[PDB]
């Protein structure tokens, strides 16, 4: 229930049950209701598994790109944070699951699993990856 | 007049989307040469940034949103997204979002007409090809205009 597998387990447990809360996931009420934005979702899943990615109120995509250790796309592993260019550079984040998929929270269907080779996400990905558990 | 067509409903929805995004972002991009105060503060265990000058006060934000959102929607939107006034300046918590819903290519199906309200269900295709999203939007006649009754109905 800890580390990479604990974060992925906890995060995956609300797939389909967690609509995106725009800019949210940091109040006690949002956390109670398990609704998040892309970065507060990642922070919550890892914090639930005992991994500190930053304070609740201050953690965003901007701060998560500074956490952990930079690794190359070619060496990316299950549990790494993958970043994507949406409306801005590194505007979206998810947790790589291995085998070409990633767990994330986005507005279309909330917490979900998407494919790295989905044409949209493939184009959005510029190789920015952060390893947060060694 | 007493009606709102599919075509008109989508145009209003797109305006609501732009106003919601710009207000959460702190700036209307079409106001040029606005100044944006830098610096952050903590309040209610959240990290805040300041609105840019074009939305720099609550009054400026209310006037920006009045054409497209009802009075109740504006008040509840400030509360729901934890806007605050600090040192006379409007401020919004930090956070993230995305624009995967391709609202401009959506279709609108009428669901309800009750009193002075009309509800449409939009089927919104996505930028990443995930299943098209269902989104209900309720429009209320206020001050002779059809206005969206939820600040966050169109994201």
């Amino acid at each position: 229930s800890g580390g990479i597998e604990g974060a992925i387990s906890v995060g995956s447990s609300i797939v389909g049950q967690s609509p995106y809360k725009f800019g949210g996931g940091r109040t006690q009420s949002d956390i109670n209701n398990r609704i998040f934005d892309c970065s507060s979702f990642v922070r919550w899943a890892y914090a639930s598994a005992g991994v500190n990615l930053g304070p609740v109120g201050g953690t965003t995509t901007d701060t998560l790109v500074g956490r952990g250790q930079a690794v190359s796309a070619s060496e990316m592993k299950r549990g790494d944070l993958v970043f994507f260019d949406t409306y801005k550079t590194n505007g979206h984040v998810g947790i790589y699951l291995g085998n070409g998929t990633f767990l994330n929270d986005n507005t279309s269907h909330g917490v979900s699993v998407d494919s790295m080779s989905n044409p949209y996400w493939k184009a959005a990905f510029k190789g920015v990856v952060r390893r947060v558990v060694q | 007049s007493g009606d709102l067509s599919q075509k008109q409903a989508l145009q209003l929805a797109l305006s609501a989307r732009e106003h919601f995004w710009n207000t959460m972002s702190g700036h209307n991009p079409k106001v040029k040469k606005a100044v944006c105060p830098s610096g952050t503060f903590e309040y209610q265990n959240l990290q805040y940034v300041y609105m840019c000058s074009d939305l720099g006060t609550k009054a400026k934000a209310v006037n920006y949103l009045t054409p497209i959102f009802t009075k109740t929607a504006i008040e509840k939107g400030f509360k729901d997204y934890h806007f605050t006034v600090s040192k006379g300046k409007l401020a919004v918590p930090i956070g993230d979002g995305d624009n995967l819903l391709n609202w401009k290519k959506s279709t609108a199906k009428l669901i309800s007409k009750k009193g002075s309200t009309i509800t449409y269900e939009f089927t919104v295709p996505t930028l990443d090809g995930s299943p098209s999203a269902k989104r209900k939007v309720t429009f209320v006649k206020e001050n002779k205009k059809w206005k969206v009754n939820q600040f966050d109905a169109v994201i």
